[PDB]
């Protein structure tokens, strides 16, 4: 249930 | 289950022969427990999840926060007549400072 | 933590929340200490009996966080590790004897309201303060209760 | 050199709710 985090952090 | 947010909880430190006396296994000086006893009344423990996070100290001199322990280890969590283990920070500074001056 | 309280924003500015990768979940809770170094629990990087050995690569740790599920856009900090350091004589086959970790940050992180290092006593400091009776603070995002 | 000071608490002199509990166990 986590918000997914940007792409950039892999 | 899970907090939305942040928890947080203040413990007393608790004596060498009661930590001792809490639990089966073998305690080392690298270590120190903390917790209210069954008598006080006050409850609160660090659980599962809380690994690897800090037990800070406000220093009433400088009034700096330090690291004291991190959340280590414990026979179930916040249960009458135990208490929560830390890592003994002060006690391993040596290899902290060791690692850091590469 | 069980029993516990909401902390407060900007209360425990050092708090690191040591995320893995995949699946995406919480694994542990650190510190920091400097702008490139945070401390954990070396059970939370290294456990042979349940064959965990997590290498860099695998986890991320987000700094400056109050929310535990979501992304704090503008105010958390992700970092990648550049290198973990376990202590060496950390005793996993008993009672977590030594149960520190130390990892280094790719790039320092840049402090701000959210995020602020914890000081690391010296001698004196500990002697004075770690007294049966004193009282310390514990903060995570762990279980609330025991089950 | 500024380790254990909070930007929210400390630098602006402001306590939070219940650090006064962990001053007043230091007898
Ligand atoms: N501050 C507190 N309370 N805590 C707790 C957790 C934390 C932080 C998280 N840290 C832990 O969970 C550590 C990791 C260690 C290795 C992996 C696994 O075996 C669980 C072991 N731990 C325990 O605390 C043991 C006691 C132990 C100490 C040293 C070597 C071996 C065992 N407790 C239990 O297994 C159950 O709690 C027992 C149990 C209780 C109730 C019901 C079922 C089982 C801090
Ligand atoms: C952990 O994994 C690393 C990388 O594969 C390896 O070098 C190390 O020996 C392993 N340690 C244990 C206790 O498995
Ligand atoms: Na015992
Ligand atoms: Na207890």
């Amino acid at each position: 249930d986590f918000e997914e985090i940007p792409e950039e952090y892999l | 289950g899970q907090p939305s947010v942040l928890q947080v909880v203040n413990l007393p430190i608790v004596e060498r022969p009661v930590c001792k006396d809490s639990t089966r296994i073998r305690i080392t000086d690298n270590m120190f427990c903390a917790g209210y006893k069954p008598d006080e009344g006050k409850r609160g423990d660090a659980c599962e999840g809380d690994s690897g996070g800090p037990f800070v100290m406000k220093s009433p001199f400088n009034n700096r926060w330090y690291q004291m322990g991190i959340v280590s280890w414990g026979e179930g969590c916040d249960r009458d007549g135990k208490y929560g283990f830390y890592t003994h920070v002060f006690r391993l500074k040596k290899w902290i400072q060791k690692v850091i001056d590469q | 933590i069980v029993e516990g309280s909401d902390a407060e924003i900007g209360m425990s500015p050092w708090q690191v929340m040591l995320f893995r990768k995949s699946p995406q979940e919480l694994l542990c809770g650190a510190s920091l200490i400097s702008d490139r170094w945070v401390l954990t629990a070396a059970h939370c990087l290294l456990y042979p009996p349940w064959d965990k050995n997590f290498t860099e690569n695998d986890l991320l740790v987000r700094i400056g966080k109050h929310s535990r599920t979501r992304y704090e856009r503008n105010i958390e900090k992700i970092s990648m590790l550049e290198k973990i350091y376990i202590h060496p004589r950390y005793n996993w086959r008993e009672n977590l004897d030594r149960d520190i970790a130390l990892m280094k940050l790719k790039k320092p992180v840049a402090f701000s309201d959210y995020i602020h290092p914890v000081c690391l006593p010296d001698r004196e400091t500990a002697a004075s303060l770690l007294q049966a009776g004193y009282k310390g603070r514990v903060t995570g995002w762990g279980n609330l209760k025991e089950t | 050199a500024d380790c254990g000071l909070r930007p929210l608490f400390e630098k602006k002199s402001l306590e939070d709710k219940t650090e006064r509990e962990l001053l007043e166990s230091y007898i």
